[PDB]
C-alpha cells in the first residue's frame, strides 16, 4: 500500500527485502507531507538560492554554432555549488531526513561526486554522514575521497563483488534495515525503489523549470529539444520534467556508448541492456545472459550506474523521450570543442549530451533548431584524463 | 508433492523440531558442494535451504557474500546449480529442498519458466530475498501453479496486516526472522505455514529455544558456511566438522 | 597628461618606459569612453549574468558562529565561472580590447588563475591569447597550464630572474611596446601603472555593490566590517569600493603572513615592506635593503604578487582601511573549519580573510558584530596541498 | 663639470661622431669588468654607458638580462658599482660616464642622495629606464642640483609635445631610440642635447649611417655584451675581441 504510484508503466516498484519496506513507506509519507508544507518549500528554496547559487545561468553558445542554423544554450549546472547538479537533490533529501528526525545519512557513490554532495549537505545541516564506495573507486578517486573526509563524512570502502558502485549500493541496502530509525539513505540518482525515482525527480525539477522561464525570456518560445546525459537519470529527468507535457519539445537522453555499442564495452542499458530486477527496481540493466549484474563502461566515471531510472525506460516505451548513445571519442571531442570555443570546461558526463547536440547541428547544418544541453557539471576533475589520453 | 507437510507431520508425531541448514550451491566447488550436502543430510538435517550464487546479494552479510565469491571463483552458474539439484533429489527423495534466490535470477528468462524448472528438478520451495509481499503476486502465483511453496519472511516487527498477508500467501514454512512468542502465536492464529526461525542461529541452545517458543524449527547458514570457510584446504576435516555441528544442532531439536 | 588621476596620494603613477606611454594613454581614453557608453555597460552586464553567473550568493554561516554574537556572511565569488573573482575583470578588459580594435591579449600569471581567466575570456570573445608564466610556476601549476592550453592560449615560460610572477610581469612589459597596436595587456590585479588600478577596481566593484544590496535585504543595515585577502588587491578593492564612503563600515585587508612576519618569510609588503618603484608604480614592495625586488612567500600560491595595489597603500595611510596578516597555519585552520562546518571548500587565498574573521569572533565572543568575508575563490585546487601537509 | 659638452665640441672640431659602448658593471665579475672597461676606452670609446645590475630589468632584452644574471652570480651590488665608478673616474678624468638605471635603485634610499653619490664619484649622466618624462620632475631636478645630466629617450614616434619636452628636460645627450631625419631635425630645432642613436647598433655601417642622418653619435650595448658572453672562459680572448670591435666601430665615426 502506497500513497503514490511506485511504477512508470512496467518499470519501477519496491523490490527490497521485507524488513526495508517500513523505511520506504515512512519516507514516502514524509515526502508527500513535505511537498505540501510551505515551510519546507521555503527552507529548500532558501538553501538552493543562498547556499547553492540558484538560479543557474542559461548561456548561449554562438561560437560553436557559427555558420549553421542551430541556436544552442547550455543550462549551467556546472556553476552550482559542488560543481554539478547533484547538490540540488541532496539538500532536499537532507531536509527530509531532518523532518523525519533522523541524525545520520547513508550514501553510496562511484566517481565520488554524490559522496561529496552528500558530505557537503550533511556538514551544513549537522547530519552525521557515512558513505559507501567500492574500494576500486576509492583507489581511483583520491581527490573526492579527501573532499569527503575534509567535510567530516566517514568513507567506508566496499571490497565485495566488483568493488565498484553496484557493490556500494548493495552495502547501503544492507546497512539501512538496521539503522533506518535514526539514519536516512540518501540515494544518488532517480532510480532504486520507490519513492526514490519520484523524490529525486521532484528535487531536481527546478533545472527544467528555470530553463523554460529562461528560454521564454530570451527567445520567446520553447526549445525544439532538451538534451541531457543519462547515468542513472537524475539530471535528465530534472531537465525533462517540466517539459513532459509540452508535446513539441523533444526530450533526448544520452547514454555512454564507451568504446562503441558493438564492442559490448558501453553503459547504455536503456537501449542495449535487458530488463531485470535489482537495486530495488524493475528496469533495464547491464547483465549477463544468465542474470548476473555487470558494470557500465565509460570514459566518464560518473556514467557508471549499471541500470537506469524507471521513468526514463517508461518515457522511452511510450515514445515521449528518445535515447541515443555517444562514444568516448565523441565525448572527448565535445569537451575539447567547448573548452576552446566557449571557455567552459564541461564534465565528461555532460560532454556526452553536448556531443549529441553537436552531431544534430553538424549532420543537418541548415536545419533551424533551438537546442538546450544540460551542462550537468564542470570538468576540472577530468582535465588530466583528457591529458593523459591526448 | 507436499514434502514439507509430510515432514512437519512426522516431526510432530515425535514432538521434534526441524533443523535446516543453509549452504551456497557450488561453494567451494560443485563436487565438494555435493559432498557437503550429502554430509548435512547424513548428519541429520531435516530439510535444506540452498543459495544460487548471485553477483549482488544485497540481503546477505559477509559470510554468505564470501560463499558466493568462492562459488563464482569456481565457475558456478544457475544452470549448473539446477543440474546439482536434480542429482541431490535423485539421491534423496523425501527431504524438502528450498532455494534462496534473488529476484533477478527468477525473473531473468521468465518467472513461470523458473518455477517450472524448480518443479522438474524436485525443489519444494523458493524464498526470493528481495521480493516483499507487496511485489509478490506473479512469483507466488507462478510458484503455486508449479506446486512450489512460495516462502515469505515475517520481520520481527511485522504489523498485523503484514502477519495476515504472510499467513495467506506463504506455504511450506514461514521464515521468521530472528521474544517471538507473539509473532508465533499470531502466525498460528492466522493458519500460517509453520514457522522456522532464522538469522543468527549458531548453537544448540538456540535451536531448543526456538522450538520452546513455539516455532517448528530453526535454520542456520552462516554458521554452517563458516565451517566451509575455515576448512578449505582440508576437505576431509571440513566434512567432519560439518557432521559434528549438524549432529549437535539436530540433537537440540529432539524432545 | 591624463584624463584621470594616476595617483592615490603618494602612491601609483605611470613608471614605464617612454615607448609604453602611448599604450597607457590610449587605454585610459578607451576606458573613460566605455564607462560612459551604455552599450558597453549592457554587453559587460550580459556576460557577467549569463556567462559568468552574476550575481553571486551571499551565504550566512550560522554553524561557524554558534555560541557567539558574530553574524558572518560569505560573498560567494567561489561560485563565479572559473572559480574565482578574477573572471569579472578579465571580461571587462577583453571587451575594452575589442573596443580598441585589438585582436590579441597578453597576460601574466603566477599560480595560474589569472592565466586561466584570461584564456577563458579570450576563447569566448575570439581574442588570441598569450600568457607569460615564470618557469618555476609552469612546473608547479601543471593543472592550470593545461586548462589554458585547452582553451587555446599560448603559455610562454619565463626563465629569467627568479622564474616566478615578477619575472613574468617584466616579460609582458617587454613584449607590449612592440605589440600594443594590435594587442592589449590584460593585467591581473589592481596594480601596475595607471590606468590599471582604477580599471581593475571598476571592473570588480560589482562584488561590493551586490554585497551591500544583499546585506541590506537580509539584515536591514550595513556590515560592521568587510574583510578580504590582499595579494595584489583586486578582490579586496572590488569588495571595498562601494563601501568607501560608508564611514561606519570597516575595511580590513589581509596580507599573508607566511611562516610569521618575524621570520621574514611572508607576503605582507603593505604593512612590512618599503615603498619602491617597480612594475609601473610607486607602492610598498618586497625588496632587499639595496632595492632588489624579492618574491612574496605564502602557502597560498595566489598571494604571490610582491607589492600591493596603490589604492590600498593610500586607504591605509589615511586610516580608512586597516590591513593585518594571517599565517599559513591560521589559513589552513580556517580552510579546515569551513569545509567541516559549512561544506564549502575555500581557496587558501580566501582562507586568510576567513581566518581573520574567525579571530575577530573568537578573540571577543560576546562582541556583537556583522561581518562579510569575500570568499574570493573555491579551494578544490588546494586540497592536496592541504593533504600533503596534514 | 661639462664633460659631454667638452666631448661633443672636440668631436665637432674633427667632424667626428661619438661611439659609446654599453656594459653592465660587474659582468662577469668586478675585476674582469674593470679590464673590459679599460679595454673599451683604449680601443677608442668616446664615452661609456654603464648598467647597475637590477633584479627586474623590464626594459632590457635577453642579452642584457643575462649580463645582469652574471653580475649577480658574482655578488655585484650597487655599492660595489659606485666603488668601481670612483676607480674608473680616477684613471680616466675626461671621458663622460653615464649610468643606465632602474628607478627603484635611484629612489631606494632617496633620490637626492643617489644623485649626490653620482656627483661624488664623477658620473656625468643618468638615464632612468622606467621614468617617462611625465614622472621625471624629482629625478631631473635632483640631477641638475648635483650637476648630473638627466637623459631621456625620444621614441621613434614621439609626437611634437614629447619632442619639445625631451628637448627642454634632457641634458648631455638625447637618447634617440632606433628615417630618424625628422626626429633629429626637430630635436635640433628645439635645441635639444645632441642625439646619440641607440638600440640595435652592431656594425660599422650603422655608426656611419647615424652620423650621416645628423646624430652626434651612436651607442652599442648588446653587441658589446655578446662578446663578453661568447668569451667567458677565455678572458684574454674576450679583451682582444672587444678591442677589435670597438676600434672598428669608432673608426666608422671618423670623417
Ligand atoms: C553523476 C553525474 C552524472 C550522472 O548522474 P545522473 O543521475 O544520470 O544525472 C552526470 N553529470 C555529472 C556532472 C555527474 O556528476
Ligand atoms: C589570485 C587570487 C587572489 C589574489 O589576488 P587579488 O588581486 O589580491 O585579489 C585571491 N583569491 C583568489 C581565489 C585568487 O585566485
Ligand atoms: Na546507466
Ligand atoms: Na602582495
Amino acid at each position: 500500500t502506497t500513497l503514490l504510484n511506485p511504477y512508470f508503466g512496467e518499470f519501477g516498484g519496491m523490490y527490497v527485502p521485507q524488513i526495508l519496506m517500513p523505511a520506504l513507506n515512512q519516507l514516502e509519507e514524509a515526502f508527500v507531507s513535505a511537498q505540501k508544507d510551505p515551510e519546507f518549500q521555503a527552507q529548500f528554496a532558501d538553501l538552493l538560492k543562498n547556499y547553492a547559487g540558484r538560479p543557474t545561468a542559461l548561456t548561449k553558445c554562438q561560437n560553436i554554432t557559427a555558420g549553421t542554423r542551430t541556436t544552442l544554450y547550455l543550462k549551467r549546472e556546472d556553476l552550482l555549488h559542488g560543481g554539478a547538479h547533484k547538490t540540488n537533490q541532496v539538500l532536499g533529501q537532507a531536509l527530509l531526513a531532518k523532518r523525519m528526525g533522523k541524525s545520520e545519512i547513508i550514501a553510496e557513490t562511484g566517481a565520488g561526486q554524490h559522496g561529496v554532495a552528500s558530505a557537503l549537505a550533511s556538514a551544513l545541516l549537522g547530519l552525521k554522514c557515512r558513505i559507501y564506495m567500492g574500494a576500486k573507486d576509492v583507489e581511483r578517486q583520491s581527490p573526492n575521497v579527501f573532499r569527503m573526509r575534509l567535510m567530516g563524512a566517514e568513507v567506508i570502502p566496499v571490497h565485495s563483488g566488483s568493488a565498484t558502485l553496484k557493490d556500494a549500493c548493495n552495502e547501503a541496502l544492507r546497512d539501512w534495515p538496521g539503522s533506518y530509525e535514526t539514519a536516512h539513505y540518501m540515494l544518488g540518482t532517480a532510480a532504486g525503489p520507490h519513492p526514490y525515482p519520484t523524490i529525486v525527480r521532484e528535487f531536481q525539477r527546478m533545472i527544467g523549470e528555470e530553463t523554460k522561464a529562461q528560454i521564454l525570456d530570451k527567445e520567446g518560445r520553447l526549445p525544439d529539444a532538451v538534451i541531457a546525459c543519462v547515468g542513472g537519470g537524475s539530471n535528465a529527468i530534472g531537465m525533462f520534467a517540466d517539459f513532459i507535457n509540452d508535446t513539441s519539445v523533444g526530450l533526448i537522453g544520452v547514454e555512454p556508448g564507451g568504446h562503441g555499442i558493438e564492442t559490448g564495452e558501453h553503459g547504455a542499458p536503456l537501449k542495449h541492456g535487458r530488463v531485470g530486477i535489482y537495486f530495488g527496481m524493475k528496469a533495464p540493466m547491464m547483465q549477463t545472459a544468465d542474470g548476473q549484474i555487470e558494470e557500465s563502461y565509460s570514459i566518464s566515471a560518473g556514467l557508471d550506474f549499471p541500470s537506469v531510472g524507471p521513468q526514463h525506460a517508461y518515457l522511452n516505451s511510450i515514445g515521449r523521450a528518445d535515447y541515443v548513445s555517444i562514444t568516448d571519442d565523441e565525448a572527448l571531442e565535445a569537451f575539447k570543442t567547448l573548452c576552446r570555443h566557449e571557455g567552459i570546461i564541461p564534465a565528461l558526463e555532460s560532454s556526452h549530451a553536448l556531443a549529441h547536440a553537436l552531431k544534430m547541428m553538424r549532420e543537418q547544418p541548415e536545419k533551424e533548431q533551438l537546442l538546450v544541453v544540460n551542462l550537468s557539471g564542470r570538468g576540472d576533475k577530468d582535465i588530466f584524463t583528457v591529458h593523459d589520453i591526448l | 508433492m507436499e514434502r514439507y507437510e509430510n515432514l512437519f507431520a512426522q516431526l510432530n508425531d515425535r514432538r521434534e523440531g526441524a533443523f535446516v541448514p543453509f549452504v551456497t550451491l557450488g561453494d567451494p566447488g560443485i563436487e565438494q558442494s555435493l559432498k557437503i550436502i550429502d554430509t548435512l543430510i547424513d548428519a541429520g538435517a531435516d530439510a535444506l535451504e540452498l543459495g544460487v550464487p548471485f553477483s549482488d546479494p544485497l540481503a546477505d552479510g559477509p559470510t554468505i557474500q564470501n560463499a558466493n565469491l568462492r562459488a563464482f571463483a569456481a565457475g558456478v552458474t544457475p544452470a549448473q546449480c539446477f543440474e546439482m539439484l536434480a542429482l541431490i533429489r535423485e539421491k534423496h527423495p523425501t527431504i524438502p529442498i528450498g532455494l534462496l534466490m534473488y529476484a533477478n535470477l527468477v525473473f531473468n528468462n521468465g518467472i513461470d519458466a523458473f518455477y517450472a524448472r524448480c518443479e522438474q528438478v524436485g525443489v519444494d520451495s523458493v524464498l526470493v530475498a528481495d521480493v516483499p509481499v507487496e511485489e509478490s503476486a506473479p512469483f507466488r502465483q507462478a510458484a503455486l501453479r508449479h506446486n512450489i511453496a512460495p516462502i515469505f519472511i515475517c520481520p520481527p516487527n511485522a504489523d498485523d496486516d503484514l502477519l495476515r498477508q504472510v499467513a495467506s500467501y506463504g506455504r511450506g514454512y514461514t521464515y521468521l526472522l530472528s521474544p517471538l512468542h507473539h509473532l508465533i502465536e499470531k502466525l498460528k492464529e492466522y493458519h500460517a505455514a509453520p514457522a522456522l526461525q532464522g538469522f543468527g542461529i549458531s548453537s544448540p541452545e538456540q535451536v531448543s529455544a526456538a522450538v520452546r517458543a513455539g516455532a517448528a524449527g530453526a535454520i542456520s547458514g552462516s554458521a554452517i558456511v563458516k565451517i566451509i570457510e575455515k576448512n578449505l584446504a582440508s576437505p576431509k576435516q571440513m566434512l567432519a566438522e560439518l557432521r559434528s555441528f549438524v549432529s549437535a544442532m539436530k540433537a537440540a531439536s529432539r524432545a
